[PDB]
């Protein structure tokens, strides 16, 4: 049906603009799954292994790794995704959010003739643009304990229900302080996270040594 | 060998207990659940695919559900109450299923706190004879002679339907169509629109071109093209007999042996079918419409006299033809009489629509049957269309029949279940759990109809109930398109006394039905 | 990450055996390699030195031939584009009946030419555009390019040598004796009337002696036998019947209803003394022979007899009504004798015997007649099936003469003009159309380029050879077939000469199927089906 | 789901799902059908199980050719054949609109918007539209010129552009010969018969018939210069006796005897006939044509033959009617009085023969009310697309002369539409403004495919085509050659009224009946 | 060769093109006659032939042996074909016609 | 027409042999029926009785 096929009969391809609607529907479907992870008012998923392990999750790494899923577009989303929650640790679902709603836009472009190679180049103009902004607009400050205190409860509520993560809000800004050396970078692997299945959700806390 | 002894027969199942009781109520549960959200003004079509190959776009719970195939034999009840439900009032086919559904539902709560069925069942036909007399008390009449009051019941009957758009058009048409099938004869008053109401759909077209015909329309075509296609006051003569030539029923058998037998006999078909032709021809008519077939020579005969004819007509079109023109179909021409001679219709025309020849008896002067013209988009739009309009038609007819409404939108349902929950205050007996259950249970209605207007169920209907508690608040509903309560006095959407009866009594006897059942044996041979 | 799913839209909702290809790669390059793949299967065959194809059908009928409307008639062939041009070819063949390999030669170098200028950058319509001028061009250019006219097509000597180039290309070593051959038979028919029809002729394939042995016959032979006694006859007054030899029995039913012992004894004799009377009234007219349509009653056959009456029965209606048409006789619906203008004649009638088969021979004396027989002998059936198909061939070459009567130089002439002239109108022509009109005047080069291949010298020499010639002011030089080295000679001198009609229908119709092919953009294949063929084929 | 937890093998779309397949189908189509609007389109080959080869442009041909087996692809087919029934024309932008609309919903509704609020503003632009439409349409009186620009409009986008011009002629004449003054045109009148042996361009309109039989006896005359035309429906071949007759004899004298007086019957009509003959010429000059609905066997036709009579049998029904009202005559169906005022008159008839295959032609008829449409080929593919083209042309004809008005085309009307509807946006209450939106721009998208087929580019071809019509206010339109924007009233592209009213019409009904649609089920089994 | 998606005849379909073709007519032409040599003279030899059926002809006509061999080669029914054509036309020289065709294409 | 399409997006995107629950309906009303058929398996054992 086209070069490939000839001489292997036995491929599959997808050319010019049904690559392109099969990139942008793997990217829709993923982000019409994790639009409910986003923000502390989400939902939380309920996944349940081969083997009948169950992990109630909300967070947008760990919901693709355990989504089932074999689509080349969700494995390269899915390696982005990997790689933000290796080095920052948070943005996953902003991520394939913002890398879907990219991706519908264009094609909303797209589909009107329009060649991807300016939408690539607008692209690359906003970005250095929205770049520059955000130099412009973030809030230098001194990380105290309270700024610490209010970045762990944006998170942590994100994650959790809100009097777990009030819990975990002093304990996690507590354990940081307690390991950070002034002018010194944060060696992570000094805060053992040790867990004992034997009290409430609500008992979890810090202790000033080792367990 | 030695093959097995057992005392009944293989593969003959059975189930007993609580486990039949729950099974049968989460069947029903079901069956509501797929059509729960096609209530209401902001109902949401579905979309069903016919096993052989069609497809049937709708939003009537009739339809639907008679559209589906299940193997439990409690949603097998439920698609043959939904369909009784169609059949005797011609609406309120899906919401008589929500209605059972939930008195199923309310009434599996007592069955698992060791209350008998016997007692639920007894507290139902109570909660039922109360109902009764709770809308005939609420129910006001109407005065049949206004046209506008008529057709403003019409509106609130089609509102929740596609053709809610072409509201004004819809209810002009099905009560001139009521209206014209009303007949009466031998001091017996009839209203059959399902034999002289026909419903022809023609796709293409615009829908505002949709009207009633003063007549009817077939979908067929002179036999000789020579024969007149318009023709301005027809007398017509209607026949269900051949004009052509025919053999007995007795073996007759002939035996030449002369030369000239074979030509006489050929002759004397020949004058037979001239004799018939003149039979014909002395009542001097205009067009002759017959079941069966014409000969040619007929033809050819019947041309002489400038006559046109139509060959093959079926049984219901000339029925519905001789009704309207006042003509009466007569087997053998030689009976033929004046009287029998249709004189009434006002024009004959046969045209052409896209690529085909219809035959149009429009232009009568009281006629007893009618065609609805139906034109659209397509031919689903145009069943959809019909079906609305079977449910307008309905809604007239049961209106005309009784004169009572109720006002709707959820005002006799919660009118109801508050009559019943005061009357059931004064009961002292274990029964009074029961009859509250079906007393609440009957506010489903306003609640679904919140929920398919997308506002917040809780507050909507607490408000409502509370307003109710009052003294004269019993025609306050809900708004299909605000979600909003407002007096429907003032709103105007009632449903014909009727029509609310009989799907009450369908959801209450339904319910005891389904209760009254334990212990399902299957698998055994006709 | 181990799949590419279908794409979302049309893909998704095609059929499970269907195909769907779309744009220039998956579709238009895919059906010029088809036609061209179709072309070179049928090149070999084209010209005086082509070479026949045995072809196998599905039946396993075996076919030998070098007629390119057979082949292709006899090959299965599935690709829609090479399905196009053999619909062209057989229209081809339909309409003059000759010049189908030009038809498949022209349409695939045409298809060729514009795959190279779709590479090189040109749109399709431009291409498009380019061929129907330069074809316009070359409809006007052809009547320039007429050198003689046959000027006479009553005479014998010159409607052979006429016919020779038309079944020269079929049997090139003997064309000289068929030539003579079909001259004959061709010109006993055509009467003072202008109209000539095809169907007049007719051939009957005889085996054993060879096909030097063949003869024109001016009447009509029968593969059967004389059903009576009388085996010849010297001045047959025919008499031709459409119903069977029999007494006439009625429509609706017949019951002999005896009542009496006299009747019953009668009623045979009386049958017999009918029969007897209506066979010795048709006898008392001079009718001789007696050829019937229907069965033959044994008591019918026994009178016949006794009156000296040869009988023969014709089942095919064809055959009465082409006997009626050679004879002159009008066939009776019933069994009256025939009056004097419907009673045929022909000047000698006689069952014979040509190698093993038993023939009926209609033979006339004069040189004229409705109808005229070919007998075709030879050692082989697909022989004969190939010296009937040259046959046809020239049969149809005369009755394109008889159409028109302008001739154009064979041999290659009148296509290395065509090219010349077509390549000269597009340099003068600014536009993209210039390259689509030199391509449609290089195509033509593949007809002289066919040629000079099958007859097994390097047609480049020979192309420029001609071109040389050509700018030097012959217009009727073309390749010399009788030469181990390119060589060229006047075509007109040697009497090679092709129908002005047969050209340009060929013209015009390679063209036509050429530019249909391109227009095609989309395809949209649905599942076949082994369906025993549609019912309108029977 | 309720549905597979009661019959476990249905399948179910539910809401999102049901919006997603429903709008990826029309997608489907649409993205099928771009290729095909306009003059500039391209043609699809279409490869049937039994290997039919069908070359064609036409919207509804290629639904009807496609292996499709989706739901919503057959809705929309079925709205597509209404059009093609009742109009004849706009099948493949009936298609795009629907899928443009669909889209255009579906770009509100992914960002949760309810699609009722879109269906309102779809039922508020379509009202805004059809008013406008009325506005906008040029009433003319129907000449000769008006008529050809619009089938020239039709058949240049169906065909070769030098077979459109022949077939505009040809379908022109051929529908003034036989329109009537205030009366309604009978298409069954022009009958279309096909040949298959010369080129294209050969398509002619024969003032007359062309019947696709011929005479069955040999010495029957091939071509009659004067004849009288006789129309009857009378069996000339031997008939039996519906009671079981048989005949019963006892010698052989008798047989010959009822043999020769069962056939009295036949015998006495064909000598009525003879007679006719006989008493309307006296001489050889004049000739006698009978067309036959009827069998007639051999000894009928002799016995006509020798009298110098063409016999025709197993006519078609229609004929009948065609040829009373070219030739002139009476169909008859017996000749119990038969009078020389019951014939037609014909001026020349003749047979042609095509191998295997017999034609007759009845030309030179005085005031042809019936005439024909020669089709002539040389591929069946060909004769095929040829047939679809003038159908095609001889409905927009008969559209354009039963509506006085005439739209003009190109595109121009939707942008004008587009812009009128964009000026009564702030007219609309609520959010039914993103409705009107949608519709506006669904419109829109004929411009669009016409400039994507003509080799621009959608987007500045449509802002110059708009911007000149906001400038002028002049029906601009869209020229494939150049992409400028181009009066489609002056240069003579003209779309049928009828035709743009049945487009708006069912494309919202149909456009708003898939919106509302929030399940797919399937559970008949 | 590509398998060239949409193909130009139906699968199946054998070509057999240039002189190794031509070559092999001669060869199946060769087995023809050598299937009836020894028939040949005073000194021939008869050759006997037993169907499906199992009925045996046993003969030395050269024509009647070519008939009884169920031949498919396209170029080998020539021989057997011009064997008919002999005898049809003289009735005597059936062995002859093969072995000289034979001969000479050898 | 008689084949609903798996909707495009994940529901096409899912492996062949996993299932995906979504929706009040469909989740937290079916769980609610397996605690509460847990709960009936276990119920007759409670007390002394
Ligand atoms: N404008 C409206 N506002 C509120 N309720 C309405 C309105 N129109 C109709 N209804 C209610 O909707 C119900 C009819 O819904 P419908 O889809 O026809 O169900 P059914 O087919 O069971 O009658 C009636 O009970 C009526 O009270
Ligand atoms: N003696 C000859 N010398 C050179 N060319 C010849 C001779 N005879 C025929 N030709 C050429 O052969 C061609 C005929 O090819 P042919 O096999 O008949 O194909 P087709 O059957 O399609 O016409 C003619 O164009 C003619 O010019
Ligand atoms: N020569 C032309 N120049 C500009 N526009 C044209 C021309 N011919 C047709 N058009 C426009 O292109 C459209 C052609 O649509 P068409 O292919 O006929 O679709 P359909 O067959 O479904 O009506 C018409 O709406 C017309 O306005
Ligand atoms: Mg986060
Ligand atoms: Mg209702
Ligand atoms: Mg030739
Ligand atoms: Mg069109
Ligand atoms: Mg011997």
């Amino acid at each position: 049906m086209a070069a490939v096929k000839t001489l292997n009969p036995k491929a599959e391809v997808a050319r010019a603009q049904a690559a392109l609607a099969v990139n942008i529907s793997a990217a829709r479907g993923l982000q019409d799954v994790l639009r409910t992870n986003l923000g502390p008012k989400g939902t939380m998923k309920m996944l349940v292994s081969g083997a009948g392990d169950i992990k109630l999750t909300k967070d947008g790494n760990v919901l693709l790794h355990e989504m089932q899923i074999q689509h080349p577009t969700a494995s390269l989303i899915a390696k982005v995704a990997t790689a933000q929650d290796d080095i920052t640790g948070d943005g996953t679902t902003s991520n394939v959010l913002i890398i879907g709603e990219l991706l519908k836009q264009a094609d909303l472009y797209i589909s009107e003739g329009l060649h991807p190679r300016i939408i690539t180049e607008g692209f690359e103009a906003a970005k250095e643009k929205a770049l520059q902004f955000l130099e412009e607009v973030k809030v230098s400050r001194e990380m105290d304990r309270e700024t610490l205190i209010d970045v762990a409860r944006t998170s942590l509520r994100t994650k959790v229900h809100a009097e777990l993560a009030d819990v975990l809000t002093e304990a996690v800004v507590d354990s940081i302080l307690a390991i950070k050396k002034q002018d010194e970078p944060i060696d992570l692997f000094m805060i053992e996270i040790m867990e004992m299945k034997h009290k409430s959700e609500t008992d979890t806390s810090l202790i000033r040594g080792l367990v | 060998g030695h093959r097995p002894v057992l005392v009944l027969s293989q593969n003959t199942k059975r189930e007993s207990g609580r486990k039949v009781q729950s099974g049968n109520i989460n069947a029903a549960k079901t069956i509501a659940d797929i059509i729960r959200t096609c209530l209401g003004p902001k109902s949401m079509m579905k979309m069903l695919l016919d096993p052989m190959g069609g497809i049937v776009m709708t939003n009537d719970g009739n339809a639907i559900l008679r559209e589906i195939q299940v193997q439990h034999p409690a949603a097998k009840s439920m698609i043959e109450i939904s369909r009784t439900q169609d059949e005797e009032v011609g609406d309120g086919t899906t919401s008589v299923i929500i209605l059972a559904g939930e008195m199923l539902s309310v009434a599996e709560h007592f069955l698992e706190q060791q209350m008998h069925p016997t007692v639920v069942i007894s507290a139902y036909r109570k909660a039922l004879d109360d109902m009764i007399s709770t809308l005939k008390k609420i129910s006001i009449p109407v005065d049949i002679s206004d046209s506008d009051m008529m057709l403003n019941i019409i509106n609130s009957s089609i509102t929740t339907k596609a053709i809610s758009r072409w509201s004004s058009l819809a209810c002009n048409i099905a009560l001139d169509a009521v209206k014209m099938v009303q007949f009466e004869e031998n001091g017996r008053k009839e209203i059959d629109i399902k034999k002289y109401a026909r419903v022809e759909k023609i796709p293409g077209g615009i829908i505002e071109d949709s009207c009633v015909l003063r007549g009817v329309m077939i979908n067929k075509d002179v036999t000789h093209p020579r024969m007149r296609r318009y023709i301005k006051n027809p007398r017509i003569v209607l026949l269900d007999s051949s004009l052509e030539y025919k053999k007995g029923e007795s073996q007759t058998d002939i035996e030449i042996t002369r030369e000239e037998d074979f030509t006489r006999i050929l002759q004397m078909e020949e004058e037979y079918i001239q004799q018939l032709c003149e039979d014909i021809i002395q009542l001097k008519p205009d067009v002759v419409i017959t079941e069966k077939g014409i000969s040619d020579l007929a033809q050819h005969y019947l041309m002489r006299a400038n006559i046109t004819a139509i060959r093959r007509v079926r049984k219901t079109d000339n029925n519905r033809i001789a009704r309207a023109c006042g003509a009466r179909i007569v087997s053998r021409p030689e009976e033929l009489r004046e009287d029998d001679v249709g004189t009434g219709a006002g024009l004959l025309e046969i045209k052409k629509i896209g690529d085909e020849y219809f035959t149009f008896i429009t232009d009568c002067k009281d006629p007893k049957a009618c065609t609805i013209l139906l034109r659209g988009a397509s031919k689903e739009i145009l069943s959809e269309v019909e079906r609305n309009l079977q449910d307008a038609m309905q809604v007239c007819r049961n209106v005309l029949l009784d004169p009572q409404l109720v006002p709707g939108g959820g005002a006799s349902e919660m009118a109801v279940a508050h009559a019943l929950t005061e009357k059931s205050k004064a009961m002292t007996g274990v029964e009074q759990w029961p009859y509250r259950a079906v007393a609440q249970a009957l506010e489903v209605i306003p609640r679904t109809l919140i929920q398919n207007c997308g506002a917040s169920t809780i507050r909507l209907l607490t408000s409502l109930r509370a307003k109710h508690t009052q003294e004269n608040c019993e025609t306050w509903g809900v708004n299909g398109e605000t979600g909003t309560l407002v007096d429907m006095k003032e709103l105007g959407i009632w449903e014909p006394l009727a029509v609310k009866l009989q799907t009450y009594k369908t959801a209450v006897e339904t319910a005891v039905l389904l209760l009254r059942i334990d212990d399902i044996v299957s698998g055994h041979k006709k | 990450a181990l799949h590419v799913p279908k794409a979302p839209g049309f893909a998704q909702m095609l059929k499970e055996g269907a195909k769907h290809f779309s744009g220039l790669e998956e579709a238009v390059y895919r059906n010029i390699q088809a036609c061209k793949e179709l072309a070179q299967t049928t090149r070999t065959a084209y010209g005086p030195n082509g070479m026949n194809k045995m072809v196998i059908n599905h039946l396993e009928k075996l076919f030998v031939t070098n007629d390119a409307a057979t082949i292709l008639r006899e090959l299965e062939v599935q690709h829609p584009a090479a399905k196009m041009i053999v619909m062209a070819s057989h229209m081809q063949e339909q309409e003059v009946g000759d010049g189908t390999n030009f038809v498949l030669v022209f349409a695939g170098a045409l298809l060729e030419l514009a795959e190279e200028l779709l590479r090189i950058g040109l749109s399709v319509s431009e291409v498009i555009e380019g061929y129907e001028i330069a074809c316009r061009k070359a409809h006007e250019i052809l009547p320039n390019l007429v050198c003689c006219s046959a000027k006479n097509l009553r005479d014998i000597d010159e409607v052979s040598s006429l016919l020779r180039t038309s079944i020269m290309s079929k049997q090139y070593g003997n064309e000289v004796f068929l030539a003579k051959l079909i001259a004959q038979a061709c010109v006993s028919i055509f009467p003072d009337s202008g109209h000539f029809n095809v169907d007049n002729i007719r051939v009957c394939k005889i085996l054993g002696s060879g096909i030097s042995s063949s003869s024109v016959l001016h009447g009509m032979v029968f593969k059967k036998e004389t059903e009576g006694d009388v085996t010849s006859v010297k001045d047959a007054k025919i008499a031709v019947y459409s119903c069977p030899f029999d007494g006439m029995i009625t429509e609706t039913k017949g019951t002999v209803l005896i009542k009496t012992a006299e009747e019953l004894m009668n009623f045979s004799k009386g049958e017999e003394n009918l029969m007897d009377a209506q066979v010795k009234a048709i006898a008392d007219t001079g009718a001789n022979v007696v050829v019937t349509g229907g069965k033959v009653a044994d008591m019918a056959l026994h009178y016949a007899n006794k009156y000296n009456i040869m009988l023969v029965r014709l089942n095919s209606k064809w055959d009465l009504r082409r006997l009626c048409k050679t004879v002159g006789a009008t066939a009776l619906p019933r069994l009256t004798p025939p009056v004097l203008e419907e009673m045929g004649h022909c000047d000698s009638v006689y069952l014979s015997e040509v190698g093993d088969t038993q023939v009926v021979v209609f033979k006339h004396e004069k040189e004229d007649g409705a109808i005229s027989t070919i007998v075709l002998r030879g050692s082989t059936d697909n022989l004969m099936d190939d010296i009937e198909r040259a046959v046809d061939d020239g049969v149809n070459t005369f009755k394109v003469l008889t159409r028109d009567k302008r001739l154009v130089p064979g041999g290659g002439a009148t296509e290395i003009e065509l090219a010349k002239q077509i390549t000269s109108y597009g340099e003068t022509c600014p536009g993209l159309e210039q390259y689509a009109i030199k391509k449609f005047a290089e195509a033509f080069e593949a007809i002289p380029r066919a040629l000079a291949e099958n007859s097994g010298v390097k047609a480049n020499e020979v192309i420029s050879k001609l071109y040389a010639v050509h700018q030097e002011g012959n217009k009727n030089v073309g390749l010399d077939i009788e030469a181990e080295v390119p060589a060229v000679k006047d075509m007109l001198e040697a009497g090679i000469l092709d129908t002005y009609l047969g050209k340009y229908w060929a013209i015009k119709l390679a063209t036509n199927a050429a530019v249909t092919v391109l227009r095609v953009d989309q395809i949209i294949m649905a599942k076949p089906a082994g369906g025993p063929k549609p019912p309108s084929g029977k | 789901a309720a549905v597979k937890t009661l019959n476990p093998k249905a399948e179910v779309a539910r809401a999102q799902a049901a919006l997603a397949v429903n709008i990826s189908a029309a997608r489907g189509l649409q993205d099928v059908l771009r290729t095909n609007l306009g003059p500039k389109g391209t043609m699809k080959m279409l490869v049937s199980g039994a290997g039919d080869i069908k070359l064609t442009k036409d919207g509804n041909v290629l639904l009807h050719e496609m292996q499709i087996q989706h739901p919503t692809a057959s809705l929309i087919a079925k709205v597509a054949t209404a059009q093609d029934d009742i109009t004849g024309d706009g099948t493949t932008s009936n298609v795009l609109i629907i899928g443009e609309l669909l889209k255009q919903a579906d770009l509100y509704i992914s960002e949760g918007l309810h699609p009722r609020i879109i269906t309102e503003g779809f039922e508020a632009a379509k009202e805004k539209a059809l008013q406008f439409l009325e506005e906008v349409k040029v009433s003319r009186e129907m000449d000769r010129e008006t008529l050809i620009d619009v089938a020239r409009t039709s058949l240049r986008t169906k065909v070769h552009a030098e077979l459109a011009d022949v077939l505009t002629e040809a379908v022109v004449d051929s529908i003034l010969a036989i329109k009537k003054q205030d009366e309604p045109i009978d298409l069954f009148m022009i009958e279309i018969m096909e040949m298959k042996h010369k080129s294209e361009t050969d398509t002619s309109l024969i003032r007359g018939l062309v019947l696709d039989h011929g005479a069955r006896h040999p010495d029957m005359k091939k071509r009659v210069e004067d004849a009288y035309i006789l129309t009857c429906n009378v069996s000339l071949e031997y008939e039996k006796t519906e009671v079981n007759s048989g005949f019963f004899y006892k010698s052989a004298e008798e047989r010959e005897k009822l043999v020769k007086a069962e056939r009295k019957f036949i015998e006495d009509r064909v000598k009525k006939i003879i007679e006719l003959k006989r008493k309307v010429c006296g001489d050889s000059d004049k000739g006698f044509v009978v067309i036959n609905q009827k069998g007639i066997d051999p000894f009928s036709l002799d016995a006509l033959s020798k009298e110098g009579i063409v016999a025709l049998r197993r006519a078609k029904r229609r004929n009948m009617e065609r040829l009373t009202l070219a030739c002139g005559g009476v169909a008859l169906n017996s000749f119990d009085d038969l009078s020389p005022d019951c014939l037609g008159h014909a001026g020349l008839v003749y047979e042609y023969t095509l191998g295997e295959e017999k034609f007759t032609f009845i030309e030179k008829c005085n005031n042809p009310r019936s005439v024909t449409l020669l089709i002539k080929g040389p591929n069946k593919h060909t004769l095929t697309q040829i047939k679809d083209a003038v159908r095609d042309g001889l409905r927009a004809v008969k559209n354009a002369i039963d509506d006085g008005c005439v739209v003009p085309g190109a595109g121009a009307v939707e942008v004008a539409m587009a812009e009128a509807l964009i000026k009564h946006k702030p007219s609309v209450k609520g959010r039914a403004q993103l409705g009107v939106q949608a519709f506006a721009d669904a419109l829109l998208i004929i411009p669009k495919v016409l400039a994507q087929n003509s080799g621009f580019d959608l987007q500045e071809t449509l802002v110059k085509i708009q911007a000149e019509h906001s400038e002028s206010g002049q029906l601009v339109g869209v020229d494939l050659n150049t992409g400028e924007p181009m009066v489609a009233a002056e240069v003579g592209v003209w779309d049928n009224y009828c035709v743009k009213k049945q487009l708006l019409h069912s494309c919202t009904v149909i456009a708003t009946n898939i919106l509302l649609v929030d399940e797919i089920m399937r559970a008949g089994m | 060769m590509m398998p060239t998606p949409v193909i130009l005849l139906k699968e199946g379909t054998d070509s057999s093109q240039g002189i190794p073709q031509l070559v092999s007519n001669i060869s199946a032409c060769q087995v023809i006659a050598e299937a009836v040599r020894t028939t040949l003279g005073p000194r021939g030899m008869d050759k006997l032939i037993v169907d499906g059926r199992g009925k045996a002809t046993i003969s030395n006509d050269g024509a009647t042996i070519l008939k009884l061999l169920d031949v498919v080669h396209p170029a080998a029914k020539t021989l057997v074909d011009i064997a008919k054509s002999q005898d049809a036309e003289v009735g005597d020289g059936t062995t002859s016609v093969t072995l000289l065709a034979a001969e000479f294409l050898k």
